[PDB]
RNA sequence: UGCCUGGCGGCCGUAGCGCGGUGGUCCCACCUGACCCCAUGCCGAACUCAGAAGUGAAACGCCGUAGCGCCGAUGGUAGUGUGGGGUCUCCCCAUGCGAGAGUAGGGAACUGCCAGGCAA
RNA sequence: UCCUCCUAAAGAGUAACGGAGGAGCACGAAGGUUGGCUAAUCCUGGUCGGACAUCAGGAGGUUAGUGCAAUGGCAUAAGCCAGCUUGACUGCGAGCGUGACGGCGCGAGCAGGUGCGAAAGCAGGUCAUAGUGAUCCGGUGGUUCUGAAUGGAAGGGCCAUC
RNA sequence: CGACUUACCAACCCGAUGCAAACUGCGAAUACCGGAGAAUGUUAUCACGGGAGACACACGGCGGGUGCUAACGUCCGUC
C-alpha cells in the first residue's frame, strides 16, 4: 500500500559564502531557519533568506546557542 | 467543504465589492470589515451579501 | 529464539556487511569464542550453539550471548513472481564481522572451556577461534 | 529572577534596534539614582551618559529616585546630546514599563530636543 | 486592591461564653455569638 | 495585624535567642496563605461552582479565582481548560487577620477534635492541612449551605528545613499533637 | 594607576554547575507604606509610585577548591580520491587526504566604552 | 493529482507493483499590533482524592506545546494570556529561486489610504512545507471601450467574480 | 490508629557490552558553488538563426533498492 512521494523542493545553499549577490537575491531556501538573517539580509513569510543590499555574502556562528547566521558586507 | 463563499459589498455607493470565506453554521451573523475601496480611494465599512 | 520486541520497522534494507567488528575483547567471563569470518547468524544458529555448550559445561558457571538478531529478514513464497512488494518477514539474523566476540563464559576449568567452545562453533557457519580475557 | 525577566523581556527590542543600526537611549532604573545612557549602533561604545548619581547633578533635587528625578536626568541627557550633535535616537524600556519614571524621563528628553 | 468585587470585609467585635472579647473584620455579617476560643478550651 | 504587632514584638527575638542567628532576617517569616477546594465534580453540576467559590469568599476577604486543568487525562473524563477547581492566595496584611480566625475560632470548633497533627510538612518548611465541614468558620449559618465539601489550608513561610518551620510554628502556640 | 561597584557590548561552556569563604564607605539587593499614578482573569505576588529605618539572611559580585560538565594533543586505527592486484558477495599494494572514540594534559576565563565611591 | 521522511551515494535532482504516513481543510478568529507569561516528567505535605483532578515547595531545563501526518524550525519565543483592531488593503515592484512550457514561489522599495504603540517600528493573512483543475461555453455587478446608414439598444471587449 | 521482615516479583537510575535506511551530543575523502593566478587547448564557452536524428539501450567497475548479498534477472546514481 506504498507508492506514494512528493515533488521535491529544491531547497539548499543558493549563493555560498564569498561571492558577491544583487540585492533581493535569494541566498538560503529552507523549512525552518536553520541560517538566521544577519545584516543587510532578510527572511521571507517561508524562512527564505534574500540579500536586502548588494555585495558579498558570508557565514558566521554567533550568539550563546551557537545558531548560524548569514551576512553581507558592502564590499 | 462546508466554509462558503461570500461577497463583501462597500457601504459607498461604488460597486466594488471582495470574496472572502465564512461559516454559517458558527458565526451566522453578518461580517462588517472595514476595508478600503479603491474607486473612491477611502476606508470603508464592507457588508456581507451573496 | 531470540527476536526483539514492537521493532520500529518490520521490514529494512538488506546492506552490507563491511568493516570491522567492535566487540573485540572479553568483557563478562574469563572465556570466550572469537569470530574469525564474516557472515550472518540466524536465531536459530544462535539457540543451537547455546544450547551445546549449556549441555557441554551441565549448567555449571555462567554464560554469556554478545550478540543479537535485531535485523528481519525476507523472503519471498515459492512459485511468486519478482515484484508485488517487499517479501514477508521469516527470521532475524545478527551481522558479524571479524573479530566479533559471539559467546562468553566464567565459573569453568580452562580445559573443559575449549571443548564446550568446540562443541558450539561446530554448529555456526563462520570461522571461529577461543580467547581468553586480556589484562588490560 | 527579577533581572533575568528583565533580560529577556528587552531582548527582542534590543535585537530590533542593533540590526537597524541607530543610536538608541538605554535607561535603566533602580530603587534610587535612575540611569541614562546613550549608545552608539556598533553598541561598543558610550556617546555620553547622565543620572543622579554624580554630585553635579544630585545637588538640586530632593530626593533621587523620584519622578522630578526622572524628569533632571531626562533634561540632562538633551543638552548633553544636542551639544555633542546627535539628535535622533530610539528610546529603549530596557524591560521597564513605560509608566512611571520611566516615562517622565523620556517626556523630557523628547521635549528638550530628542525627538524620537 | 480591585474594587466592587470583593466581599464586605467590615470591623466586628465577637465575644465568647468564656468572657473573652475580640474585634476581627470578616463577612460574619451582624452579630455573633461564640462558646470557645483559642484559650478556656479543653485542647 | 495584632499577631504581626506580636511576632514583631518577641517573637522575633525569641527566634533570634534559641536559633542565635548572625543577623535578622534569618529568622524564618510567613509571607503568604493560600486555599484550595477541589470540588472536582463540576462535570456532573458545573453550576455549584459558584456556590462553592462564593463560601470561600466568606471565608476568606476576596473573591477567589476557578482554576482549570493542567491537562485532560482520559480516567478522570476531564478535558483542558475545563474549571474544576477555585484557590485563594493571600498575603500582606489581610493574611493576618485570617490567620487570627483560623487560630482563634476555627481550630477549636472541629468536630471530633483530637489535635493539630504536627508531621504535615513538605520538606521544606512549608505547612498544610485540611477541613471536614465549613460550619469550623463563623460565616456559615448551617442553614444556606447544605453540602460537606471541605477545603484545604497551606502557610509558606521562608525556612530552609522543617526544624525552623516546625520551631517558628510552635512559637504560635499551634497544637501539634 | 589600583581595589571595587553599575550599565552597554565583544566573546561565547578552558567561559557552565557543585562545595567553602568573603561584601555594605558608595553602588546593588532585600526591605516600610501605598490615599493618589499603575495592576492582579484573587493577592503591592509581579508591575508601578512615595521612602529610607534596618540588613548582607536570600539574590548578586569576587576569591579558593577539580567533585562534575567542558576543551584536548602526539601516535595508532577506521574510512577515502587516483592508479594497479587478489583465494574478488570482501580485501591488499603505491601515493594523497585523514577521522570518531580514547589517552597524557589543560581547565574553575579573557577583553572594550561610560558612570560613581575609596586610596592614590 | 498533491504533501513529509527514507531509499538518494554530505550542493540540486534521481527509478522500482521499494519501505513508512498524510491532504481534497480549518480560522473574522486560530489574522495584525502592543503588553505580559514560560512547559513535560518526577519527589515531599495536604478532605473527599484513589497511580493519575486542584494547592504549596523542590529537582528538571523543553523529554512540553506548536488546529491536522511527517520533517526542519521555534526562548527575541513561531508556544500561553489580555487590550485595541482589520495590512486577510489597492496600484505596482528592483532583483532572484524553480520549471520543456503552461506556470509556481520569495521579495526590498515607491504612491495612495489604514490598524496597533509614547516612539523606534511591525502589518500586502496564519511557524514553513499538502487543502487543488487549464481552455472553451455561459451567469452576475461595474465601465459610452466598441456598437457594422444615423441616435440608441442588443451583442462583444476590459475589470471584479461564479 | 504505631510498625516490621523477606528464601520472593520489580520501576526509575548507576557501571560495562552491542545494533539502526526512515537515531545523531561527532564527522571525513570526493563532489559542487564562488574568487585570484601561470601554462596549455584550432573559442574547447555563451547567445541567436537553418536542418536533424533520438526518447527499445547493453555489458563492465564502483555506491545501492529489489531478489536468495541467485540469474547474461530487474530498478536507480556515476565513469
Amino acid at each position: 500500500r506504498n507508492g506514494r512521494d512528493s515533488e521535491a523542493k529544491r531547497l539548499g545553499v543558493k549563493r555560498f559564502g564569498g561571492e558577491s549577490v544583487l540585492a533581493g537575491s535569494i541566498i538560503v531556501r529552507q523549512r525552518g531557519t536553520k541560517f538566521h538573517a544577519g545584516a543587510n539580509v532578510g527572511c521571507g513569510r517561508d524562512h527564505t533568506l534574500f540579500a536586502k543590499a548588494d555585495g558579498k555574502v558570508k557565514f558566521e556562528v554567533k550568539g550563546p546557542k551557537n545558531r548560524k547566521f548569514i551576512s553581507i558586507e558592502a564590499e | 467543504g462546508i466554509r462558503e463563499k461570500i461577497k463583501l459589498v462597500s457601504s459607498a455607493g461604488t460597486g466594488h465589492f471582495y470574496t472572502t470565506t465564512k461559516n454559517k453554521r458558527t458565526k451566522p451573523e453578518k461580517l462588517e470589515l472595514k476595508k478600503f475601496d479603491p474607486v473612491v480611494r477611502q476606508h470603508v465599512i464592507y457588508k456581507e451579501a451573496k | 529464539m531470540l527476536q526483539p520486541k514492537r521493532t520500529k520497522f518490520r521490514k529494512m534494507h538488506k546492506g552490507r556487511n563491511r568493516g570491522l567488528a567492535q566487540g573485540t575483547d572479553v568483557s563478562f567471563g574469563s572465556f570466550g569464542l572469537k569470530a574469525v569470518g564474516r557472515g550472518r547468524l540466524t536465531a536459530r544458529q544462535i539457540e543451537a550453539a547455546r544450547r551445546a555448550m549449556t549441555r557441554a559445561v551441565k549448567r555449571q558457571g555462567k554464560i554469556w550471548i554478545r550478540v543479537f538478531p535485531d535485523k528481519p529478514i525476507t523472503e519471498k513464497p515459492l512459485a511468486v513472481r519478482m515484484g508485488k512488494g517487499k517479501g514477508n518477514v521469516e527470521y532475524w539474523v545478527a551481522l558479524i564481522q571479524p573479530g566479533k566476540v559471539l559467546y562468553e563464559m566464567d565459573g569453568v576449568p580452562e580445559e573443559l572451556a575449549r571443548e564446550a567452545f568446540k562443541l558450539a562453533a561446530a554448529k555456526l557457519p563462520i570461522k571461529t577461534t577461543f580467547v581468553t580475557k586480556t589484562v588490560m | 529572577d527579577k533581572k533575568s525577566a528583565r533580560i529577556r523581556r528587552a531582548t527582542r527590542a534590543r535585537r530590533k534596534l542593533q540590526e537597524l543600526g541607530a543610536t538608541r537611549l538605554v535607561v535603566h532604573r533602580t530603587p534610587r539614582h535612575i540611569y541614562a545612557q546613550v549608545i552608539a549602533p556598533n553598541g561598543s561604545e558610550v556617546l555620553v551618559a547622565a543620572s543622579t548619581v554624580e554630585k553635579a547633578i544630585a545637588e538640586q533635587l530632593k530626593y533621587t529616585g523620584n519622578k522630578d528625578a526622572a524628569a533632571a536626568v531626562g533634561k540632562a541627557v538633551a543638552e548633553r546630546a544636542l551639544e555633542k550633535g546627535i539628535k535622533d535616537v530610539s528610546f529603549d524600556r530596557s524591560g521597564f514599563q513605560y509608566h512611571g519614571r520611566v516615562q517622565a524621563l523620556a517626556d523630557a528628553a523628547r521635549e528638550a530636543g530628542l525627538q524620537f | 486592591m480591585k474594587k466592587d468585587i470583593h466581599p464586605k470585609y467590615e470591623e466586628i467585635t465577637a465575644s465568647c461564653s468564656c468572657g473573652n472579647v475580640m474585634k476581627i473584620r470578616s463577612t460574619v455579617g451582624h452579630d455573633l455569638n461564640l462558646d470557645v476560643c483559642s484559650k478556656c478550651h479543653p485542647f | 495585624a495584632k499577631l504581626h504587632d506580636y511576632y514583631k514584638d518577641e517573637v522575633v527575638k525569641k527566634l533570634m535567642t534559641e536559633f542565635n542567628y548572625n543577623s535578622v532576617m534569618q529568622v524564618p517569616r510567613v509571607e503568604k496563605i493560600t486555599l484550595n477546594m477541589g470540588v472536582g465534580e463540576a462535570i456532573a453540576d458545573k453550576k455549584l461552582l459558584d456556590n462553592a467559590a462564593a463560601d470561600l469568599a466568606a471565608i476568606s476577604g476576596q473573591k477567589p479565582l476557578i482554576t482549570k486543568a493542567r491537562k485532560s487525562v482520559a480516567g478522570f473524563k476531564i478535558r483542558q481548560g475545563y474549571p474544576i477547581g477555585c484557590k485563594v492566595t493571600l498575603r500582606g496584611e489581610r493574611m493576618w487577620e485570617f490567620f487570627e480566625r483560623l487560630i482563634t475560632i476555627a481550630v477549636p470548633r472541629i468536630r471530633d477534635f483530637r489535635g493539630l497533627s504536627a508531621k504535615s510538612f513538605d520538606g521544606r518548611g512549608n505547612y498544610s492541612m485540611g477541613v471536614r465541614e465549613q460550619i469550623i468558620f463563623p460565616e456559615i449559618d448551617y442553614d444556606k449551605v447544605d453540602r460537606v465539601r471541605g477545603l484545604d489550608i497551606t502557610i509558606t513561610t521562608t525556612a530552609k528545613s522543617d526544624e525552623e518551620g516546625r520551631a517558628l510554628l510552635a512559637a504560635f502556640d499551634f497544637p501539634f499533637r
